[PDB]
């Protein structure tokens, strides 16, 4: 797993339209607080994955952060009249939420942030399916994955959901099943890349590495715990900068060796920064990977 | 120069589809049989949607018919440098007596070396009673002790892998031509299966195969040539046999890690009061590796390098029998509603007749879009099929003839029509 | 089998190495030092039984 | 003694409880993908109205 489990790099918001009711606590997001949109990420036998890759942001975070786009509407009502349009990406997903919760985020189609929004003050059910009338009601939504944002480069419109035998998986549908069709419960990951939708793969290959961008890189002060500092202020090697750090030589070999004028005490990561999956043979680096629980719906005739 | 030899239609029991807005979609789901060519020819394979210009190719290359090795019992060894160290410390001074310098232990450090401290590189403390009184050093009249710290180390950049072989396994290097046009290189050995992206591909049936192999034993180096020993391998490490040092990585040998294995007493010492002298007889690697490296003659094979994977291989001087089961696991084929047209030309005719190299034949295809062009001759025995691309290029496929003089006239296709077209050459005896 | 002697020449012995200090054979008290053989340690090795009594 | 045949009896007779399993889903009759379990509960009668000493 991944030391970093409370400390988040950069913004570290977690708050989507309609639902700002955690800010005092979760934004940023430190040790302390109680964001309930990121406790339920760190249980124990829940959601591995995030547990694995901790140092890089999350599906909200990405969103704060110029990476995934929002949808139309971001935050629809799941209680308005005349139907609503987070209804049938919903019914497709076999997921459990806790009670005393009345947003409930994922991850649509197209890759933007679509999401649920429950008027105060109506709670979810076990399944999330459909909100009813009511501890205390949580401020904030309940993550119904388990992915995570980072900052990638690489295209992948052309890597389209190659899913043979299956008629609609997840979400997306491949095609109009108007024969047989064989609805089971099944898991099956997924994997978005720039410009392309949610591609849905069958094995899962991790990848990590390191690089030369300041988020694979972390520093402290030394003062009269723990205090964090901000990296990003290092400057580079024949460049400028703000307030001077040293290190070893992981550090040392990406900024500027400073030493008897530092300030702080840099150091590496522990395996962070570039996050690549095998597709198609090749390595590339998604933008949000994860491992969702929905009904796979595969054909027969 | 490679091409198709072994063309088969596809039955009609797993080939399906249906237009939706004009748009032929066809379907492959089920398994089919067909045999795999010699060193150059290919394995090809059409389909045929509900027209006749509607036509795919799935061709498999063999590069070459090599006899992959299994790999059981390996290790990693090399070269090493004794390096000890001598501290002489006089009698009743911490611990040097007359009864803790005699029965030390193997695997404890002493006070006179524990400023070194925690490591995992092998090592050994030895204890040797030397002698007192103001002759040699001393103040007392009992005799002295003699603590020795040696620790084994290696002096070479690089390492080597001694591995032997328990089977050879047949393995045949064969890539896979999707219908889009991606080629996807993978192998088969005896009876396996991969995954690809429109089905499973495996061996039916296997070809020779060498027999008692557990007398020998393969030497691998990282980034360079392969060798063989004349020797059978051994499971315990003992003196006097090519592993007296083994370890489990090259790491483990390049720094010499406590992990590894080496036989008991091995070092030689030499005490001589206040001088100390280690030297061991270790084997090199190097001189066998330089004496017996590949390729060899052994027998009526020859064994050499590999051509893809890491791992020992072997040329054999047979010809290709082996029979291919190619899967589909329901895989989308589309098409195009009509294709577009091709004049193909004459280039020349070189090969062989009645042998199992066949003869390629050139062929210059000119068009414009993207598609194939099947051929036929006048009695539907011969069918050649060939990608359509832009521009002029020259294709052309593997032949099979019984007469040094083909003069056969064929009837090419790339849309539906068909145009006159002769051939001609000299074939050659092949055996 | 050779024998060496400090200050002497040396000596070989038509026998191969002995491993089991035996009653009644050239080798049935070992020791570990030169000193622990001229002062008699008790940190060498001899054959059970090897005092008579009368 | 199965869950399906409690209810007749456990009486004196040379029986045995089997388990069989079978598939799943809507394809012979179930509302579950798992795959499906069957309860044999096979006993042994007597069929002549006579015996022998052997």
């Amino acid at each position: 797993e991944d030391p970093h489990l409370r400390n988040r790099p950069g913004k570290g918001h977690n708050y989507i339209d309609g639902m700002t009711q955690e800010d005092a606590t979760c934004k940023p997001v430190t040790y302390a607080g109680a964001c309930s949109s990121f406790d339920v990420l760190l249980e124990k036998g829940k959601f591995p994955l995030f547990q694995s890759y901790a140092h890089h942001r999350t599906l909200l975070e990405a969103v704060h952060d110029t990476i995934i786009a929002k949808a139309d509407p971001p935050s629809c009502d799941l209680q308005s009249a005349h139907g609503n349009p987070c209804m049938k990406e919903k019914l497709v997903m076999k997921t459990h939420c806790p009670n005393d919760y009345q947003s409930a985020h994922y991850l649509n189609n197209d890759g933007k942030m679509a999401s649920v929004k429950c008027p105060p003050k109506y709670e979810l059910t076990e399944d999330c399916n459909f909100c009813r009338q009511m501890a205390s009601l949580k401020k904030g939504s309940y993550p119904l994955q388990d992915l995570f944002c980072q900052s990638s480069e690489d295209d992948g419109s052309k890597l389209k959901t190659k899913m043979k035998g299956v008629c609609e998986v997840g979400v997306q549908a491949l095609k109009k099943c108007d024969g047989q069709l064989s609805t089971a419960h099944e898991v099956v990951p997924f994997a978005v890349f720039k410009n392309s939708k949610k591609v849905y793969l069958d094995k899962l290959d991790l990848k990590t590495e390191e690089n030369l961008l300041p988020d694979s890189f972390v520093c402290f002060e030394h003062k009269g715990e723990l205090k964090s500092f901000d990296i990003s202020q290092c400057p580079k090697i024949g460049g400028h900068g703000s307030k001077k750090c040293t290190g070893d030589a992981a550090f040392c070999s990406a900024y500027e060796c400073t030493a008897q004028y530092a300030n702080a005490y840099c150091s590496h990561a522990n395996g962070s920064g570039i996050v690549q999956i095998q597709v198609s043979g090749v390595w590339k680096k998604p933008l949000c990977v994860g491992y969702e629980r929905v009904v796979v719906k595969r054909e027969l005739s | 120069d490679p091409g198709c030899s072994e063309l088969i239609q596809a039955s009609s029991r797993i080939t399906t589809c249906s237009t939706e807005g004009v748009n032929t979609k066809c379907r492959l789901s089920g398994t089919a049989l067909i045999r795999a060519g010699s060193v150059g020819a290919e394995a090809c394979l059409m389909l045929k949607g509900v027209k006749e210009d509607q036509t795919k190719f799935l061709k498999i290359k063999t590069v070459s018919s090599e006899l992959s090795c299994r790999e059981g019992q390996s290790y990693w060894t090399g070269s090493f440098s004794p390096k000890c160290l001598s501290s002489r410390r006089c009698h009743l001074v911490g611990e040097c007596h007359v009864n803790r310098c005699l029965s030390w232990r193997d695997n404890e450090t002493s006070a006179e070396f524990s400023f070194v401290g925690e490591s995992t590189t092998m090592r050994e403390n030895k204890c040797f009673e030397q002698c007192g009184g103001w002759g040699c050093g001393c103040f007392n009249v009992n005799p002295s002790c003699l603590f020795v710290h040696t620790y084994l180390q290696s002096v070479r950049k690089e390492a080597l892998r001694v591995f032997n072989c328990i089977d050879w396994v047949h393995k045949l290097t064969l890539e896979i031509t999707d219908f889009d046009g991606s080629v996807s290189t993978i192998d088969l050995g005896a009876s396996s299966s991969r995954f690809t992206n429109w089905g499973s591909v495996s061996l039916s049936l296997d070809a020779e195969g060498i027999s008692g192999s557990n007398s020998f034993s393969f030497i691998e180096s990282p980034g360079k040539g392969y060798a063989i020993v004349d020797e059978p391998f051994s499971e315990i490490p003992r003196q006097g046999f090519l592993g007296e040092i083994r370890c489990n990585s090259e790491s483990s040998v390049l720094s010499a890690h406590e992990s590894c294995l080496r036989a008991p007493n091995l070092i030689s010492y030499k005490p001589m009061i206040d001088q100390l002298e280690c030297t061991t007889n270790l084997i090199d690697p190097f001189v066998v590796f330089e004496r017996g490296s590949l390729p060899q003659t052994r027998n009526d094979k020859t064994f050499a390098a590999s051509k893809g994977n890491r791992g020992v291989q072997a040329f054999s001087k047979g010809s290709v029998q082996a029979d291919l089961t190619l899967m589909f696991d329901n895989f989308e084929v589309d098409f195009v509603g009509a294709a577009v047209s091709c004049d193909a030309a004459f280039l020349n005719l070189t090969g062989c007749y009645s042998c199992n190299a066949g003869a390629r034949v050139c062929l210059s295809i000119t068009s414009t879009g993207t598609g194939s062009l099947s051929a036929h001759n006048k009695d539907g025995s011969l069918h050649i099929v060939l990608p359509s691309e832009n521009g002029t290029k020259d294709q052309c496929q593997i032949l099979h003839f019984t007469v040094p003089e083909v003069e056969e006239e064929f009837m090419y296709s790339c849309d539906g029509d068909e145009r006159p077209l002769l051939v001609k050459g000299t074939l050659i005896a092949i055996d």
